């Protein structure tokens, strides 16, 4: 498999002994750009800018 | 270790930017790179940010 | 959470450069002459403030 | 001959002559730890690098 | 060589610096593959 990369902007998160669990890619919809703003990856019902 | 490029010739045009001269071997750097090459005397100045 | 945000803010704010060349002071009292790290510590200084 | 350098935090490849010094622990002490200047206690740690 | 087209689905993410953090969520702009894009199968 090959792919090309990209300049994105990406939300990593750390866990406890230091190793990366999930991201978020910021600029692939919506509800990611959202948690981008909001810096998490649970976000709570309401409407946000 | 900028002793040996002191004992060298006396200099020119000897400016530093981001550093100081002194503070040099003072410090610790990532990369360095050295470009050598020969301009005209008026031409020295146009080698600056 | 209002309180804290602010706090968090505050020392983000410590990461911000300014306009300085670095956002340490020792960094920048270790790299350059006092007369220029007075202009990097001033723009750092009025920004804090 | 322009000499270009980055400067940053600890992973260098480049300090000036200065010697070291045994480690001590349990004190606030100020340490130059390869390029990173600072002050504080230094403890062994159980985080998993 | 054949060509195939897939998804790549949450794969590519690495470790932009040199830097350990433990329980931080961290921001950064820096080449990686775009999420559920078409990647390239070569037989
Ligand atoms: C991941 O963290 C857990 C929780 O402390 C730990 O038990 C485990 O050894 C860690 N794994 C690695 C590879 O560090
Ligand atoms: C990758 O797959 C999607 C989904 O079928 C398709 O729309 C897209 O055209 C494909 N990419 C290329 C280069 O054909």
């Amino acid at each position: 498999y090959v792919g090309y990369l990209q300049p994105r902007t990406f939300l990593l998160k750390y866990n406890e002994n230091g190793t990366i669990t999930d991201a978020v890619d910021c600029a692939l919809d919506p509800l990611s750009e959202t948690k981008c703003t909001l810096k998490s990856f649970t976000v709570e019902k309401g409407i946000y800018q | 270790d900028y002793s040996v490029i002191y004992n060298f010739a006396p200099f020119f045009a000897f400016k530093c930017y981001g550093v100081s001269p002194t503070k040099l071997n003072d410090l610790c750097f990532t990369n360095v790179y050295a470009d050598s090459f020969v301009i005209r005397g008026n031409e020295v100045s146009q080698i600056a940010p | 959470n209002h309180n804290a945000q602010a706090l968090n803010t505050l020392v983000k704010q410590l990461s911000s450069k300014f306009g300085a060349i670095s956002s340490v002071l020792n960094d920048i009292l270790s790299r350059l002459d006092p007369p220029e790290a007075e202009v990097q510590i001033d723009r750092l200084i009025t920004g804090r403030l | 001959v322009v000499l270009s350098f980055e400067l940053l935090h600890a992973p260098a490849t480049v300090c000036g002559p200065k010697k070291s010094t045994n480690l001590v622990k349990n004190k606030c002490v100020n340490f130059n730890f390869n390029g990173l200047t600072g002050t504080g206690v230094l403890t062994e740690s159980n985080k998993k690098f | 060589r054949t060509q195939s087209y897939t998804n790549s689905f949450t794969r590519g993410v690495y470790y932009p610096d040199k830097v350990f953090r433990s329980s931080v969520l961290h921001s950064t702009h820096d080449l990686f593959l775009p999420f559920f894009s078409n990647v390239t199968w070569f037989h």
